[PDB]
Protein backbone atom coordinates (compact mmCIF):
# COMPACT_ATOMS: atom_id res chain seq x y z
CA UNK A 1 0.00 0.00 0.00
CA UNK A 2 2.96 1.87 0.20
CA UNK A 3 4.31 2.01 -2.81
CA UNK A 4 2.80 4.64 -6.02
CA UNK A 5 2.61 1.80 -8.80
CA UNK A 6 3.84 4.50 -11.00
CA UNK A 7 5.94 4.21 -14.24
CA UNK A 8 9.52 3.69 -13.66
CA UNK A 9 11.04 7.12 -13.05
CA UNK A 10 8.07 9.06 -12.80
CA UNK A 11 7.83 10.64 -9.21
CA UNK A 12 4.70 13.11 -8.62
CA UNK A 13 1.10 13.24 -8.93
CA UNK A 14 -1.01 15.61 -9.83
CA UNK A 15 -4.49 16.57 -7.85
CA UNK A 16 -6.33 17.49 -11.00
CA UNK A 17 -9.12 19.40 -8.56
CA UNK A 18 -12.83 19.19 -10.32
CA UNK A 19 -11.73 18.22 -13.84
CA UNK A 20 -14.30 16.52 -16.08
CA UNK A 21 -12.98 13.06 -17.03
CA UNK A 22 -12.98 14.22 -20.95
CA UNK A 23 -10.56 16.77 -20.46
CA UNK A 24 -7.97 14.16 -17.47
CA UNK A 25 -8.39 11.49 -20.65
CA UNK A 26 -6.92 14.64 -22.83
CA UNK A 27 -4.23 15.43 -20.67
CA UNK A 28 -2.80 12.35 -19.80
CA UNK A 29 -2.18 12.22 -23.68
CA UNK A 30 -1.33 15.64 -24.33
CA UNK A 31 0.44 16.74 -21.31
CA UNK A 32 1.10 14.48 -18.24
CA UNK A 33 2.46 11.39 -20.45
CA UNK A 34 5.29 13.60 -22.57
CA UNK A 35 6.22 16.01 -19.63
CA UNK A 36 6.84 12.46 -17.20
CA UNK A 37 3.79 13.27 -14.62
CA UNK A 38 3.09 9.98 -12.52
CA UNK A 39 -0.03 9.92 -11.69
CA UNK A 40 -3.53 12.24 -11.26
CA UNK A 41 -5.73 12.45 -8.27
CA UNK A 42 -9.81 12.76 -9.25
CA UNK A 43 -12.30 14.14 -7.29
CA UNK A 44 -14.39 11.64 -5.74
CA UNK A 45 -16.00 10.20 -8.48
CA UNK A 46 -19.26 8.72 -6.88
CA UNK A 47 -22.47 9.93 -6.76
CA UNK A 48 -23.10 12.87 -4.48
CA UNK A 49 -25.66 16.00 -2.90
CA UNK A 50 -26.31 18.38 -5.40
CA UNK A 51 -26.12 21.37 -3.36
CA UNK A 52 -28.34 24.48 -4.56
CA UNK A 53 -27.56 26.63 -1.94
CA UNK A 54 -25.03 27.81 -2.02
CA UNK A 55 -24.54 26.99 -5.72
CA UNK A 56 -23.10 24.01 -6.17
CA UNK A 57 -19.68 24.35 -3.49
CA UNK A 58 -16.72 22.48 -4.66
CA UNK A 59 -17.28 20.39 -1.53
CA UNK A 60 -20.36 19.09 -2.53
CA UNK A 61 -19.07 15.97 -3.34
CA UNK A 62 -17.75 14.93 0.08
CA UNK A 63 -21.34 14.21 0.74
CA UNK A 64 -22.54 11.39 -0.85
CA UNK A 65 -25.70 9.92 -1.77
CA UNK A 66 -24.58 6.73 -3.88
CA UNK A 67 -22.04 4.83 -5.53
CA UNK A 68 -22.57 5.22 -8.38
CA UNK A 69 -19.87 6.73 -10.62
CA UNK A 70 -21.90 9.42 -11.97
CA UNK A 71 -20.72 13.10 -10.85
CA UNK A 72 -20.25 17.02 -12.51
CA UNK A 73 -17.04 15.09 -13.78
CA UNK A 74 -19.13 12.55 -16.09
CA UNK A 75 -21.08 9.17 -16.06
CA UNK A 76 -19.14 5.92 -15.56
CA UNK A 77 -18.76 5.42 -19.33
CA UNK A 78 -16.28 8.97 -19.36
CA UNK A 79 -14.89 7.79 -16.29
CA UNK A 80 -13.54 4.32 -17.53
CA UNK A 81 -12.86 5.54 -20.95
CA UNK A 82 -10.38 8.21 -18.55
CA UNK A 83 -8.75 5.25 -16.42
CA UNK A 84 -8.37 3.16 -19.66
CA UNK A 85 -6.85 6.24 -21.73
CA UNK A 86 -4.12 7.42 -19.42
CA UNK A 87 -2.97 3.96 -18.37
CA UNK A 88 -2.48 3.29 -21.65
CA UNK A 89 0.35 6.20 -21.62
CA UNK A 90 1.25 5.42 -18.34
CA UNK A 91 -0.12 8.03 -15.96
CA UNK A 92 -2.01 6.64 -13.37
CA UNK A 93 -5.27 7.67 -11.51
CA UNK A 94 -5.79 7.90 -7.85
CA UNK A 95 -9.19 8.07 -6.33
CA UNK A 96 -10.97 10.24 -4.09
CA UNK A 97 -12.62 8.05 -1.55
CA UNK A 98 -15.19 9.46 0.54
CA UNK A 99 -16.31 6.37 2.95
CA UNK A 100 -16.83 8.19 6.36
CA UNK A 101 -19.96 9.40 5.73
CA UNK A 102 -22.43 9.99 3.32
CA UNK A 103 -24.04 13.42 3.71
CA UNK A 104 -25.35 15.58 5.90
CA UNK A 105 -27.90 14.72 8.48
CA UNK A 106 -29.54 18.08 7.79
CA UNK A 107 -30.46 17.98 3.66
CA UNK A 108 -33.77 17.63 2.45
CA UNK A 109 -34.85 14.11 1.15
CA UNK A 110 -35.92 13.77 -2.22
CA UNK A 111 -33.28 13.62 -5.66
CA UNK A 112 -31.23 16.44 -5.50
CA UNK A 113 -28.13 14.57 -6.30
CA UNK A 114 -25.60 14.25 -9.11
CA UNK A 115 -27.44 11.03 -10.93
CA UNK A 116 -31.12 11.70 -9.55
CA UNK A 117 -30.76 8.54 -7.00
CA UNK A 118 -33.67 9.15 -3.99
CA UNK A 119 -31.78 9.76 -0.57
CA UNK A 120 -33.40 10.60 2.90
CA UNK A 121 -31.26 11.46 5.35
CA UNK A 122 -33.49 12.05 8.49
CA UNK A 123 -34.55 8.62 7.89
CA UNK A 124 -30.92 7.46 7.13
CA UNK A 125 -32.60 6.10 3.89
CA UNK A 126 -29.42 5.84 0.54
CA UNK A 127 -31.57 2.97 -1.53
CA UNK A 128 -29.34 3.47 -4.15
CA UNK A 129 -26.26 1.55 -2.62
CA UNK A 130 -28.33 0.64 -0.61
CA UNK A 131 -28.10 1.74 2.80
CA UNK A 132 -30.45 2.04 6.15
CA UNK A 133 -30.62 3.44 9.65
CA UNK A 134 -28.93 0.52 10.87
CA UNK A 135 -25.64 1.23 8.94
CA UNK A 136 -25.27 4.65 10.60
CA UNK A 137 -23.30 5.30 14.24
CA UNK A 138 -26.40 7.09 15.55
CA UNK A 139 -26.39 4.08 18.72
CA UNK A 140 -22.70 4.23 18.57
CA UNK A 141 -22.07 7.89 19.08
CA UNK A 142 -22.16 9.02 23.20
CA UNK A 143 -22.18 13.16 22.63
CA UNK A 144 -25.63 14.80 23.54
CA UNK A 145 -25.49 16.51 19.54
CA UNK A 146 -24.77 13.37 18.12
CA UNK A 147 -22.23 15.39 16.57
CA UNK A 148 -18.36 15.47 17.30
CA UNK A 149 -18.00 18.39 20.05
CA UNK A 150 -14.10 17.39 21.55
CA UNK A 151 -11.39 16.68 19.41
CA UNK A 152 -9.56 15.34 22.93
CA UNK A 153 -11.67 12.28 22.83
CA UNK A 154 -10.52 9.76 19.98
CA UNK A 155 -13.48 8.03 20.53
CA UNK A 156 -16.05 10.21 19.57
CA UNK A 157 -13.62 11.86 16.77
CA UNK A 158 -14.53 8.20 15.17
CA UNK A 159 -18.45 7.31 16.12
CA UNK A 160 -19.98 10.57 15.99
CA UNK A 161 -20.85 12.71 12.90
CA UNK A 162 -18.35 15.02 11.64
CA UNK A 163 -19.81 18.61 11.51
CA UNK A 164 -23.15 16.12 10.97
CA UNK A 165 -22.36 14.07 8.36
CA UNK A 166 -23.83 10.60 8.96
CA UNK A 167 -20.89 8.49 9.97
CA UNK A 168 -20.74 5.22 8.27
CA UNK A 169 -20.76 2.11 10.91
CA UNK A 170 -17.66 0.72 9.22
CA UNK A 171 -17.24 -1.70 11.95
CA UNK A 172 -20.24 -3.70 10.26
CA UNK A 173 -19.46 -6.17 7.60
CA UNK A 174 -22.44 -5.48 5.52
CA UNK A 175 -20.93 -1.40 5.15
CA UNK A 176 -17.18 -2.65 4.93
CA UNK A 177 -18.56 -4.71 1.40
CA UNK A 178 -20.72 -2.39 0.23
CA UNK A 179 -17.27 0.21 0.56
CA UNK A 180 -15.45 -2.63 -1.15
CA UNK A 181 -17.61 -3.11 -3.80
CA UNK A 182 -17.40 0.48 -4.90
CA UNK A 183 -13.49 0.14 -4.62
CA UNK A 184 -13.00 -2.88 -6.34
CA UNK A 185 -15.28 -1.71 -9.04
CA UNK A 186 -12.88 1.30 -9.36
CA UNK A 187 -9.74 -1.37 -8.99
CA UNK A 188 -10.62 -3.45 -11.96
CA UNK A 189 -11.63 -0.42 -14.04
CA UNK A 190 -8.06 0.43 -13.40
CA UNK A 191 -6.84 2.87 -10.84
CA UNK A 192 -4.14 2.73 -9.39
CA UNK A 193 -4.81 3.85 -5.08
CA UNK A 194 -6.86 5.81 -3.15
CA UNK A 195 -7.03 9.04 -0.87
CA UNK A 196 -8.80 8.44 1.95
CA UNK A 197 -10.87 11.21 2.73
CA UNK A 198 -11.46 11.93 6.68
CA UNK A 199 -9.32 9.30 8.07
CA UNK A 200 -8.70 10.71 11.16
CA UNK A 201 -12.63 9.97 11.66
CA UNK A 202 -12.14 6.58 11.31
CA UNK A 203 -10.37 3.46 13.27
CA UNK A 204 -7.31 2.58 11.80
CA UNK A 205 -8.82 -1.46 12.19
CA UNK A 206 -11.47 -0.84 10.37
CA UNK A 207 -9.72 1.01 7.57
CA UNK A 208 -7.75 -2.26 7.48
CA UNK A 209 -10.51 -4.46 7.48
CA UNK A 210 -12.07 -2.83 3.88
CA UNK A 211 -8.57 -3.11 2.52
CA UNK A 212 -8.33 -6.36 3.31
CA UNK A 213 -11.19 -6.93 1.37
CA UNK A 214 -9.53 -5.25 -1.77
CA UNK A 215 -8.39 -6.80 -5.20
CA UNK A 216 -5.21 -6.91 -6.51
CA UNK A 217 -4.37 -4.01 -9.29
CA UNK A 218 -5.45 -5.08 -12.47
CA UNK A 219 -3.26 -7.19 -14.31
CA UNK A 220 -3.44 -6.01 -17.71
CA UNK A 221 -1.47 -2.82 -16.29
CA UNK A 222 0.26 -3.76 -13.38
CA UNK A 223 2.57 -6.37 -12.46
CA UNK A 224 0.77 -9.44 -10.72
CA UNK A 225 0.25 -9.28 -6.87
CA UNK A 226 0.04 -5.24 -6.97
CA UNK A 227 -1.67 -3.55 -4.33
CA UNK A 228 -3.81 -0.28 -4.11
CA UNK A 229 -1.33 2.42 -3.31
CA UNK A 230 -3.03 4.62 -0.11
CA UNK A 231 -2.50 7.54 1.29
CA UNK A 232 -4.90 8.78 4.14
CA UNK A 233 -6.08 12.32 5.31
CA UNK A 234 -5.01 13.12 8.57
CA UNK A 235 -4.16 16.46 9.52
CA UNK A 236 -2.02 16.09 12.93
CA UNK A 237 0.28 18.61 13.55
CA UNK A 238 0.43 17.38 17.38
CA UNK A 239 -1.26 18.27 20.46
CA UNK A 240 -4.14 15.63 19.64
CA UNK A 241 -4.59 12.48 21.14
CA UNK A 242 -4.59 10.95 17.38
CA UNK A 243 -1.73 10.44 15.62
CA UNK A 244 -0.66 9.98 11.90
CA UNK A 245 1.16 6.72 13.09
CA UNK A 246 -2.21 5.38 14.10
CA UNK A 247 -2.05 5.09 10.19
CA UNK A 248 0.90 3.03 9.26
CA UNK A 249 -0.21 -0.27 9.13
CA UNK A 250 -2.55 1.14 6.03
CA UNK A 251 -0.29 2.49 3.84
CA UNK A 252 1.06 6.38 4.04
CA UNK A 253 -0.45 9.74 5.06
CA UNK A 254 -0.85 13.50 4.24
CA UNK A 255 2.26 15.17 5.91
CA UNK A 256 0.30 18.68 6.60
CA UNK A 257 3.07 20.12 8.64
CA UNK A 258 5.07 19.90 5.65
CA UNK A 259 3.25 23.28 3.33
CA UNK A 260 2.28 24.72 6.61
CA UNK A 261 5.96 24.86 7.90
CA UNK A 262 7.35 25.39 3.94
CA UNK A 263 4.78 28.53 4.02
CA UNK A 264 6.21 29.82 6.98
CA UNK A 265 9.61 29.83 6.21
CA UNK A 266 9.51 31.11 2.50
CA UNK A 267 7.32 33.93 3.54
CA UNK A 268 10.00 34.88 6.40
CA UNK A 269 7.11 35.01 9.17
CA UNK A 270 7.78 33.98 12.62
CA UNK A 271 11.56 34.22 12.45
CA UNK A 272 12.10 31.62 10.33
CA UNK A 273 14.26 31.58 7.47
CA UNK A 274 15.45 29.30 4.65
CA UNK A 275 18.50 28.49 6.01
CA UNK A 276 17.03 26.09 8.76
CA UNK A 277 15.69 23.92 6.31
CA UNK A 278 18.77 22.24 5.94
CA UNK A 279 17.64 19.38 8.13
CA UNK A 280 14.49 19.47 6.67
CA UNK A 281 12.31 16.01 6.92
CA UNK A 282 12.17 14.13 9.82
CA UNK A 283 14.37 16.52 11.59
CA UNK A 284 11.46 18.90 11.76
CA UNK A 285 9.64 15.96 13.34
CA UNK A 286 7.77 15.25 10.24
CA UNK A 287 6.46 11.51 9.18
CA UNK A 288 9.19 8.70 7.95
CA UNK A 289 9.65 9.73 4.28
CA UNK A 290 8.47 6.06 2.95
CA UNK A 291 5.07 7.30 4.58
CA UNK A 292 4.64 10.65 3.35
CA UNK A 293 2.69 11.93 0.95
CA UNK A 294 3.69 15.78 0.83
CA UNK A 295 3.01 19.03 -1.01
CA UNK A 296 2.83 22.73 -0.59
CA UNK A 297 -0.98 23.40 -0.73
CA UNK A 298 -4.21 21.33 -0.94
CA UNK A 299 -7.72 22.11 -2.47
CA UNK A 300 -8.83 22.51 1.15
CA UNK A 301 -6.28 24.91 2.95
CA UNK A 302 -5.03 26.34 -0.21
CA UNK A 303 -8.56 28.42 0.97
CA UNK A 304 -6.51 30.48 3.59
CA UNK A 305 -8.67 28.14 6.47
CA UNK A 306 -7.01 24.97 6.64
CA UNK A 307 -4.17 23.52 8.49
CA UNK A 308 -1.86 26.41 8.18
CA UNK A 309 -4.02 29.10 7.78
CA UNK A 310 -2.22 32.50 5.91
CA UNK A 311 0.92 30.98 5.13
CA UNK A 312 -0.35 27.85 2.86
CA UNK A 313 1.37 28.80 -0.18
CA UNK A 314 -1.21 29.07 -3.38
CA UNK A 315 -1.11 30.06 -7.15
CA UNK A 316 -2.22 33.85 -5.81
CA UNK A 317 1.17 34.03 -4.02
CA UNK A 318 2.84 33.16 -7.66
CA UNK A 319 6.31 33.96 -6.79
CA UNK A 320 6.93 32.41 -3.34
CA UNK A 321 4.75 29.77 -4.09
CA UNK A 322 6.62 28.70 -7.27
CA UNK A 323 10.11 28.62 -5.09
CA UNK A 324 8.33 26.56 -2.41
CA UNK A 325 7.13 23.95 -5.47
CA UNK A 326 10.37 24.12 -6.55
CA UNK A 327 12.24 23.16 -3.01
CA UNK A 328 9.58 20.50 -2.59
CA UNK A 329 10.67 19.06 -5.64
CA UNK A 330 13.85 19.44 -5.47
CA UNK A 331 14.36 17.79 -1.88
CA UNK A 332 14.14 14.08 -1.53
CA UNK A 333 11.28 13.69 1.29
CA UNK A 334 8.32 12.73 0.67
CA UNK A 335 6.38 11.29 -2.38
CA UNK A 336 5.40 14.79 -3.83
CA UNK A 337 1.86 15.67 -5.40
CA UNK A 338 1.45 18.77 -7.13
CA UNK A 339 -1.78 20.81 -6.81
CA UNK A 340 -3.51 22.13 -9.72
CA UNK A 341 -7.07 24.54 -8.88
CA UNK A 342 -9.08 26.81 -10.86
CA UNK A 343 -9.78 30.56 -9.46
CA UNK A 344 -12.78 32.01 -8.02
CA UNK A 345 -13.82 35.63 -6.61
CA UNK A 346 -11.76 35.52 -2.94
CA UNK A 347 -13.48 37.75 -0.93
CA UNK A 348 -11.92 38.45 2.83
CA UNK A 349 -13.76 39.18 5.71
CA UNK A 350 -11.69 38.85 9.07
CA UNK A 351 -9.16 36.97 7.17
CA UNK A 352 -11.20 34.20 5.92
CA UNK A 353 -12.55 33.81 2.65
CA UNK A 354 -16.55 33.86 2.29
CA UNK A 355 -16.48 32.74 -1.45
CA UNK A 356 -14.21 29.74 -0.01
CA UNK A 357 -17.18 27.41 -0.89
CA UNK A 358 -17.51 28.34 -5.01
CA UNK A 359 -17.34 25.21 -7.27
CA UNK A 360 -15.72 24.81 -10.64
CA UNK A 361 -15.93 27.15 -13.09
CA UNK A 362 -19.10 26.52 -14.88
CA UNK A 363 -22.10 27.51 -16.64
CA UNK A 364 -25.42 27.08 -14.49
CA UNK A 365 -23.35 24.70 -12.69
CA UNK A 366 -22.54 22.40 -15.83
CA UNK A 367 -18.51 22.51 -15.47
CA UNK A 368 -16.85 23.95 -17.98
CA UNK A 369 -14.07 22.24 -20.32
CA UNK A 370 -10.09 22.76 -19.98
CA UNK A 371 -8.92 24.40 -22.65
CA UNK A 372 -5.57 25.39 -23.82
CA UNK A 373 -4.11 28.63 -24.52
CA UNK A 374 -1.30 29.06 -26.97
CA UNK A 375 0.84 29.72 -24.27
CA UNK A 376 0.49 26.39 -23.45
CA UNK A 377 -1.65 27.80 -19.95
CA UNK A 378 -5.25 27.37 -19.52
CA UNK A 379 -8.27 29.02 -20.06
CA UNK A 380 -11.62 29.39 -18.88
CA UNK A 381 -10.33 30.17 -15.03
CA UNK A 382 -8.31 26.97 -14.85
CA UNK A 383 -5.50 27.85 -12.88
CA UNK A 384 -3.28 24.70 -14.58
CA UNK A 385 -0.28 25.39 -11.87
CA UNK A 386 1.31 21.54 -13.27
CA UNK A 387 1.10 23.64 -17.03
CA UNK A 388 3.68 26.45 -15.77
CA UNK A 389 6.94 25.94 -17.03
CA UNK A 390 8.73 26.74 -13.84
CA UNK A 391 6.68 23.77 -11.60
CA UNK A 392 6.72 21.26 -14.93
CA UNK A 393 10.25 21.59 -15.25
CA UNK A 394 10.57 20.41 -11.30
CA UNK A 395 8.44 18.02 -11.76
CA UNK A 396 10.76 16.37 -14.51
CA UNK A 397 14.08 17.42 -12.22
CA UNK A 398 12.55 15.23 -9.56
CA UNK A 399 12.60 12.50 -12.16
CA UNK A 400 15.72 12.92 -13.28
CA UNK A 401 17.54 13.17 -9.78
CA UNK A 402 14.95 10.06 -8.60
CA UNK A 403 17.48 8.23 -6.02
CA UNK A 404 20.31 10.17 -5.56
CA UNK A 405 21.28 11.51 -2.11
CA UNK A 406 20.61 14.97 -0.61
CA UNK A 407 24.07 16.80 -0.65
CA UNK A 408 26.04 20.29 -1.56
CA UNK A 409 24.55 21.97 1.18
CA UNK A 410 25.28 26.04 1.23
CA UNK A 411 23.48 28.40 2.94
CA UNK A 412 24.41 31.99 3.76
CA UNK A 413 22.99 32.26 7.56
CA UNK A 414 19.92 33.73 6.37
CA UNK A 415 17.88 33.02 3.01
CA UNK A 416 20.29 31.84 0.19
CA UNK A 417 20.99 28.59 0.06
CA UNK A 418 21.50 25.57 -2.28
CA UNK A 419 21.94 22.01 -2.61
CA UNK A 420 22.40 19.53 -5.26
CA UNK A 421 20.71 15.99 -5.46
CA UNK A 422 24.17 13.19 -6.08
CA UNK A 423 25.87 14.16 -9.58
CA UNK A 424 22.17 14.43 -11.11
CA UNK A 425 20.92 17.95 -10.27
CA UNK A 426 22.04 21.52 -8.28
CA UNK A 427 19.34 24.10 -7.65
CA UNK A 428 19.72 27.57 -5.69
CA UNK A 429 17.40 29.81 -3.76
CA UNK A 430 17.76 33.56 -3.04
CA UNK A 431 14.75 34.99 -0.52
CA UNK A 432 17.01 37.74 0.82
CA UNK A 433 16.79 41.04 0.21
CA UNK A 434 20.02 41.55 -1.81
CA UNK A 435 21.10 39.60 -4.54
CA UNK A 436 22.75 36.15 -4.66
CA UNK A 437 26.14 36.49 -6.48
CA UNK A 438 28.58 33.39 -5.95
CA UNK A 439 30.38 30.10 -6.69
CA UNK A 440 29.26 27.02 -5.58
CA UNK A 441 29.80 23.35 -5.88
CA UNK A 442 27.55 21.74 -7.86
CA UNK A 443 28.48 17.92 -8.00
CA UNK A 444 27.75 17.83 -11.67
CA UNK A 445 29.87 17.32 -14.88
CA UNK A 446 31.43 19.90 -16.23
CA UNK A 447 29.91 21.24 -19.05
CA UNK A 448 26.98 24.41 -19.60
CA UNK A 449 23.58 23.75 -18.31
CA UNK A 450 20.00 25.38 -19.36
CA UNK A 451 18.69 27.13 -15.76
CA UNK A 452 15.68 25.18 -16.33
CA UNK A 453 12.95 27.40 -14.26
CA UNK A 454 14.28 31.11 -16.69
CA UNK A 455 13.79 28.61 -19.75
CA UNK A 456 13.94 25.16 -21.41
CA UNK A 457 16.51 22.70 -23.20
CA UNK A 458 15.22 22.51 -26.83
CA UNK A 459 17.67 20.64 -29.11
CA UNK A 460 21.25 21.90 -28.34
CA UNK A 461 19.82 25.27 -27.26
CA UNK A 462 18.76 27.35 -24.12
CA UNK A 463 15.90 29.46 -23.86
CA UNK A 464 17.15 30.79 -20.50
CA UNK A 465 19.83 31.20 -18.32
CA UNK A 466 22.92 29.16 -18.88
CA UNK A 467 24.98 27.79 -16.31
CA UNK A 468 28.70 27.35 -16.66
CA UNK A 469 30.25 24.29 -14.37
CA UNK A 470 34.21 23.64 -14.71
CA UNK A 471 35.72 20.28 -14.05
CA UNK A 472 35.40 20.72 -10.48
CA UNK A 473 32.06 20.82 -10.18
CA UNK A 474 31.89 24.30 -9.41
CA UNK A 475 29.74 27.01 -10.96
CA UNK A 476 29.35 30.85 -10.18
CA UNK A 477 25.44 31.64 -9.98
CA UNK A 478 23.69 35.52 -9.90
CA UNK A 479 20.24 36.06 -8.66
CA UNK A 480 18.97 39.46 -8.13
CA UNK A 481 16.45 39.80 -5.00
CA UNK A 482 14.28 41.68 -7.74
CA UNK A 483 14.09 38.49 -10.14
CA UNK A 484 10.70 37.22 -11.32
CA UNK A 485 11.77 33.92 -10.05
CA UNK A 486 14.80 33.89 -7.73
CA UNK A 487 16.17 30.58 -8.28
CA UNK A 488 17.58 28.76 -10.51
CA UNK A 489 17.71 24.41 -10.93
CA UNK A 490 19.77 22.76 -13.76
CA UNK A 491 20.22 19.12 -14.13
CA UNK A 492 21.75 16.03 -15.84
CA UNK A 493 19.26 16.24 -18.73
CA UNK A 494 19.45 19.93 -19.34
CA UNK A 495 23.06 19.84 -19.86
CA UNK A 496 24.03 20.90 -23.67
CA UNK B 1 -13.39 22.65 10.40
CA UNK B 2 -13.07 20.21 7.54
CA UNK B 3 -14.42 20.98 3.47
CA UNK B 4 -12.93 24.95 4.37
CA UNK B 5 -15.17 25.16 7.47
CA UNK B 6 -17.97 23.99 5.25
CA UNK B 7 -20.45 23.92 7.64
CA UNK B 8 -20.32 27.48 8.46
CA UNK B 9 -22.48 27.96 5.30
CA1 LIG C 1 -16.53 8.02 11.60
CL1 LIG D 1 -5.23 15.83 1.07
Amino acid sequence: QYSPNTQQGRTSIVHLFEWRWVDIALECERYLAPKGFGGVQVSPPNENVAIYNPFRPWWERYQPVSYKLCTRSGNEDEFRNMVTRCNNVGVRIYVDAVINHMCGNAVSAGTSSTCGSYFNPGSRDFPAVPYSGWDFNDGKCKTGSGDIENYNDATQVRDCRLTGLLDLALEKDYVRSKIAEYMNHLIDIGVAGFRLDASKHMWPGDIKAILDKLHNLNSNWFPAGSKPFIYQEVIDLGGEPIKSSDYFGNGRVTEFKYGAKLGTVIRKWNGEKMSYLKNWGEGWGFVPSDRALVFVDNHDNQRGHGAGGASILTFWDARLYKMAVGFMLAHPYGFTRVMSSYRWPRQFQNGNDVNDWVGPPNNNGVIKEVTINPDTTCGNDWVCEHRWRQIRNMVIFRNVVDGQPFTNWYDNGSNQVAFGRGNRGFIVFNNDDWSFSLTLQTGLPAGTYCDVISGDKINGNCTGIKIYVSDDGKAHFSISNSAEDPFIAIHAESKL
Amino acid sequence: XPYSCWVRH
